[PDB]
RNA sequence: AGUAUGAAAAUGAUUAUUUUAUAAGCAAUCAUGAAUAUAUUAUAUUAUAUUAAUGAUGUACCUUUUGUAUAAUGGGUCAGC
RNA sequence: AUAAUAAUAAUAUGGUAAUAGAACAUUUAAUGAUAAUAUAUAUUAGUUAUUAAUUAAUAUAUGUAUUAAUUAAAUAGAGAA
């Protein structure tokens, strides 16, 4: 409905910014940081589905927690717009939760430690296999593309500087 | 009083100095002067002239101001006279530049393939390259609004001074451009103000000084590197030269190995020749035979039509283009 | 002194030397003397003298300083500039006093407008 | 077969017709401050005067702001210096200027050793080459 | 005090030292007596409507 | 030889084989002022410099010409010939008729198959390149063909298409010059 | 141990760029390829920035001593004092 | 007969303990224009022979500097207890 042409200008940060995503978030799960990473370094860039599955069937106790957030995380896609079949984990870290309560272990001969008791909390973005993934696609067959061959006996720069005078 | 009406009459005087470019105002102007020096222009090339170079035509204001909502404002120019304006002397200057940087080039190198040689003419005089070249001496545009002028409550010489045409304000913001048509693009006023100099410096010289204007060129547009044998690329050349030497009275080129290290290696080296006779015409190495032989009937195609001969022979006239 | 294949030649480079610095350069090439001139200012044109080679493909006349009549080889002052502002520390191995050492070095890029056989 | 290959040529300043560096300069003071004296004082006495003689191809901006006293130039490249001349006296603010001007607008760089020539062209002689060497390698 | 004028070498110039607050109130002034101009003639429209 | 100049290398005052790289030889040696002929160390592939130029590609009103600096180092005797058509060992032949032409591309439509280009070529006593020239095949032995390619190219891996970019990159640029 | 605010650092996880699975030592500096990013004068054969190809040089800091890489003193890191 | 800046010729410019001279950052007191087109703080990239300040962009605050400058002073500068 209208004969005016246009040509959008965004950013790298722009364009990862405004590709459908969501953002799940847990509660204040009571877990060390280490112990979650030992999780959810395999659930890298898994499909969620793969992901909640492989929670279901973790022997771990954050396990279940980091289900219940991708199932949420999962439903807010669907609120959105997104299918569940479509959202891959694009990103999964922890974080300490804060307040950590410290509290003395008393040992033999009047030594002492302090035992922290951590709290963490896991938040994801999952992201569409239907667009960030595509791009990503994109990019690197145009990387592939630009990249210049091996030239067997190619033009390498005559590293060094001249000193005023032919060497040859 | 009233504020508009202060700002209305500012407004017209500003459109009456436009439509006369009156000399004692452009004199007056400190960035044309600049330029003046800057460039080393005539003396008979008036301050006056000068203005009008940077100013672009612009008759009406167009649609598109309607709508800011659609991408546009154009509140910055303010309309110019229809005979007294860059456009007629932009014209001249293209031509000048079409006519001038040709010959030359054809002076430099008069076998130069047709393709290569447009080539070439555009990369001396292309659009981008005189908007740089306009940009370098310094010829900037009129980006600030007439009302803003006004409140700052500057002259009409500094107006005079800049590149004046329908520059879009909110061109890029949000980063959204609304793809307009030449008429609103900046590289081709800047383009059209170069072009429109040496119109002026041609019309003020022509009949003193024929060449100054064609030495004004030399200096700003043929004074720029240009490698030639960057810009070909051939398809199937060994072709193309045995259709040289059959056209000419040559013996059939054929490719002999010169020297060989290295065979049986990732990364060899095969010299080859080919010769015409006894005469070498291209040497051509190479990791393969098949490449090093392409290198060097390259080499002698490079060698036909970049040949330049001195300004003490005769001229010479190329027998045209290899048809294969 | 045949000077002929030189002349003939449509490639043509110098080796020039300011203060017994060398510099070999063809025209176009935009040379970076590393001190303040003082005596030309920016804008100004230098005819250079002291000519050690002037060279072909194939050939090369040499002298010490070649006949200023046999040649042109003018140079344009092209801005007066500094190299980056660099400071080194200098200190002894047990001792907290640290001499920073500032330096900011002159430069004069000179531009070869003019090389051929006369 | 031959075909063209799209390129653009490279301007070199000198060779032809010399465009000088510093196109436009900016005496900036401030009528309040006192780190604004030497400033206002050269504005005052006849030497932009004479500088602006001697240099009509700049052109030199005098403006008033609240702040220290600036010394912006303009350079053909599209550079921009811009040197604070607070608490400098009215010969300080000159050679500052004259600083200025002498420059060429390019950004300040680490050179390393003997590294004084840029040339755009092909060497005159060719690159060197084992099979072509006067003295072959054993 | 400097002026343009002072200098009496024509590449340099002093740029007119308006301050920020009046010419902001002068902008105020122009673009209220522009909407006081265009709702009057709108009145007036509105008038000329109602009549026929 | 027109001019008789002294010859000299590219001389360093120190030991070349082992200090090739150090300028500083380089600009120490000083050698008596005058003209010297200093041959190039280089091959003349890139160069449209005027004593890299053959002598038959420059005019006839040239005194290049007659100037001995495109030097003749190689001998074409001595040379072996390198990817050299059969046609250019010995010679080119114009001998088919139409009649024979014809009945080439009647051959050529009919069965490509059978009579593919090697064969007529043998038959004939010609080039099939030449046999291509003359006679197109039936279109859709074509598209057979250019599906067959089309089948080949899939069953690569992917390392393997990378590697034909390659070598097709490497290809380009061996024409630019 | 006030109330707001808090891209202050140490510290953790994650992503991106880049280097890294035949190479040996204060982990820097200088030389020098390559890859990537940004660049409304990259006109380019462009400029800056980031990054342990490769090469060279390089015995933490302080204190106390005739004298310390010392296997002599002292410091887990950063913030405030 | 001075001061500032710039020339030329000459001599000098490693430094622990130590002596002498000159600056800057920070905080308070006296005097004090200005202003959201401004100021402050932070980040990034430029600039000035650069512990400092300045330019631009970006961010957050504030209808605003006890601000520039000169003085007076100090709980006035921290990898070393
Ligand atoms: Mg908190
Ligand atoms: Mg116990
Ligand atoms: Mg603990
Ligand atoms: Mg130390
Ligand atoms: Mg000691
Ligand atoms: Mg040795
Ligand atoms: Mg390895
Ligand atoms: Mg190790
Ligand atoms: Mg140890
Ligand atoms: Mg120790
Ligand atoms: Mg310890
Ligand atoms: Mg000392
Ligand atoms: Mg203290
Ligand atoms: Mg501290
Ligand atoms: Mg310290």
């Amino acid at each position: 409905n209208s004969s005016e042409r246009y040509k959008l200008k965004l950013t790298k940060r722009e364009i990862e910014v405004l590709e459908p995503s969501v953002y799940a978030q847990s509660y204040r799960i009571k877990s060390s940081m280490k112990k979650a990473t030992l999780l959810l370094r395999l659930l890298g860039g898994l499909d969620v589905m793969k992901a909640i599955s492989q929670c279901h069937f973790s022997n771990k106790k954050i396990a279940r927690e980091v289900a219940e957030l991708l199932q949420k995380g999962v439903k807010d896609g669907q609120k959105l717009g997104l299918k569940p079949e479509d959202l891959y984990i694009s990103q999964i870290w922890t974080g300490s939760d804060g307040f950590w309560r410290k509290r003395v272990e008393f040992k033999a001969r009047t030594r002492i430690g302090i035992i922290s008791h951590p709290y963490i909390h896991v938040r994801c973005i999952l992201r569409t296999k239907s667009v960030t993934k595509r791009r990503l696609a994109y990019e690197a067959h145009l990387k592939e593309q630009k990249r210049a061959p091996w030239v067997q006996l190619g033009d390498k720069p005559i590293r060094g500087v001249t000193g005023g005078v032919y060497k040859w | 009083e009233s504020e508009l009406a202060k700002y209305k009459e500012y407004y017209q005087g500003l459109k009456s100095t436009v439509n006369e470019i009156p000399e004692s105002v452009a004199s007056k102007s400190p960035s044309l002067r600049t330029l003046h020096k800057r460039l080393q222009l005539p003396n008979e090339l008036t301050y006056s002239t000068l203005s009008r170079c940077l100013t672009c035509p612009s008759a009406k204001l167009p649609d598109k101001i309607n709508n800011p909502t659609k991408g546009a404002a154009f509140v910055n120019t303010v309309p110019t006279n229809k005979y007294l304006d860059n456009h007629g002397l932009n014209i001249m200057g293209k031509n000048l530049l079409s006519y001038h940087v040709t010959k030359s080039i054809i002076q430099k190198y008069p076998r130069l393939p047709t393709v290569v040689l447009n080539a070439a003419v555009n990369a001396y005089i292309s659009e981008a390259v005189l908007a740089h070249i306009a940009k370098y001496w310094g010829i900037e545009v009129e980006t600030t609004s007439v009302l803003s002028r006004y409140l700052k409550m500057e002259p009409f010489e500094f107006t005079l001074g800049r590149l004046k045409f329908f520059n879009n304000s909110l061109n890029s913001k949000d980063g959204i451009e609304l793809i307009t048509g030449k008429n609103f693009s900046e590289t081709s006023a800047l383009a059209m103000s170069v072009r429109s100099i040496i119109a002026a410096i041609w019309a003020v010289t022509e009949q003193k000084d024929s060449q100054a204007v064609y030495r004004f060129i030399d200096d700003h547009i043929m004074s720029r590197k240009l490698d030639i044998t960057k810009m070909f690329q051939f398809e199937q050349p060994t072709r193309e030269l045995a259709m040289l030497c059959r056209r000419e009275g040559l013996e059939k080129p054929v490719s002999k190995l010169v020297a060989e290290s290295g065979r049986l290696s990732k990364s060899p080296v095969f010299i080859v020749h080919v010769f015409s006779g006894e005469e070498t015409l291209g040497e051509g190495y190479g990791s393969s035979l098949k490449e090093a032989k392409a290198r060097a009937a390259t080499d002698a195609l490079m060698k036909w039509y970049c040949y330049e001969p001195l300004a003490q022979q005769e001229p010479v006239i190329d027998p045209g283009t290899v048809v294969v | 002194t045949d000077t002929t294949p030189l002349k003939l030649s449509n490639e043509l480079y110098a080796i020039f030397k300011i203060h017994n610095r060398p510099y070999l350069v063809t025209e176009g090439d935009r040379v970076i003397l590393p001190f303040k001139l003082k005596q030309a200012e920016v804008g100004d044109i230098l005819n250079m003298t002291d000519v050690t080679t002037l060279g072909s493909r194939n050939y090369k006349l040499v002298g010490h300083p070649i006949n200023t009549s046999l040649y042109t080889l003018k140079a344009t002052v092209v801005g007066k500039t500094k190299r980056a502002f660099q400071t080194r520390e200098v200190t002894k191995r047990r001792n907290r006093r640290v001499r920073h050492a500032k330096s900011k070095g002159d430069l004069t890029i000179l531009r070869i407008s003019e090389l051929s056989m006369n | 077969v031959v075909k063209a290959i799209a390129r653009n040529s490279i301007g070199r300043n000198g060779v032809g017709a010399f465009v000088f560096p510093c196109r436009k300069i900016t005496l900036q003071f401030c009528n309040w401050g006192g780190s604004s004296e030497g400033m206002r004082k050269f504005l005052t006495s006849k030497r932009l005067d004479k500088w602006g003689q001697e240099f009509p191809w700049i052109q030199f901006e005098v403006m008033r702001k609240s702040g220290h006293p600036l010394l912006r130039a303009e350079y053909t490249n599209g550079r921009e210096k811009v040197i604070c001349v607070r608490n400098l006296n009215i010969d300080n603010v000159e050679n500052k200027l004259k600083l200025l001007k002498d420059s060429d607008g390019d950004i300040l760089r680490r050179r390393t050793k003997n590294d004084n020539v840029e040339s755009l062209n092909s060497s005159v002689r060719g690159i060197w080459s084992p099979l072509h060497a006067a003295k072959r390698h054993r | 005090h400097p002026f343009s004028d002072n200098y009496a070498s024509p590449n340099i110039y002093v740029v007119n030292d308006v301050t920020s607050k009046e010419q902001k109130s002068k902008y105020d002034t122009i673009m209220k007596e522009i909407q006081k101009l265009e709702d009057d003639a709108t009145r007036k429209a509105l008038e000329t409507a109602r009549s026929a | 030889k027109q001019f008789g100049f002294p010859k000299t290398q590219v001389t360093t005052i120190y030991n070349k084989t082992k200090s090739a790289s150090n300028y500083k030889g380089y600009l120490k040696h000083r050698d008596a002022p005058g003209m010297y002929y200093q041959p190039s160390e280089s091959i003349a592939t890139g160069s449209v410099n005027s004593e890299t130029i053959p002598r038959s590609f420059m005019a006839a009103s040239d005194p290049r010409r007659g100037l001995d600096m495109p030097v003749q180092s190689t001998k074409a005797k001595q040379c072996p010939n390198v990817l050299v058509g059969k046609s250019t060992v010995n010679g080119k032949t114009y001998h088919l008729g139409p009649q024979e032409i014809d009945e080439i591309r009647k051959l050529r439509l009919d069965n490509p198959q059978k009579y593919t280009r090697k064969f007529l070529a043998a038959k004939y006593g010609i080039s099939p390149l030449f046999v291509s020239m003359v006679s197109k095949p039936s279109e859709q032995h074509v598209q057979i063909m250019e599906s067959r390619l089309q089948e080949i190219q899939s069953r690569w891996k992917e390392k393997r298409r990378i590697a034909r970019e390659d070598r097709k990159r490497r290809k380009l640029l061996w024409y630019q010059a």
